[PDB]
């Protein structure tokens, strides 16, 4: 969920 | 993942942030947001969790002035909003 994103 | 086609605006933001194509996955979508999140400074880095869209054309796609990573099923409502798959 880390911008630089998405499981 | 699945492939969606942004409309005008959305593809607009993906390709301020580098994303070359018309047609992309799911995953693809997601990363050049972050991408624009980051590149925008839509967020505070002390509390990553909080997206601050007010006063930007992520918060007039997304219709909310702020929201939660945590809020999956409403990212992608938000999303697909902006996508026809």
């Amino acid at each position: 969920v880390w911008f630089g994103f998405x499981x | 993942e699945t492939l969606v086609r942004p409309k005008p605006l959305l593809l607009k933001l993906l390709k301020s942030v580098g994303a070359q194509k018309d047609t992309y996955t799911m995953k693809e979508v997601l990363f050049y947001l972050g991408q624009y999140i980051m590149t925008k400074r839509l967020y505070d880095e002390k509390q990553q969790h909080i997206v601050y869209c007010s006063n930007d054309l992520l918060g007039d796609l997304f219709g909310v002035p702020s929201f939660s990573v945590k809020e999956h099923r409403k990212i992608y409502t938000m999303i697909y909003r902006n996508l026809v798959v």
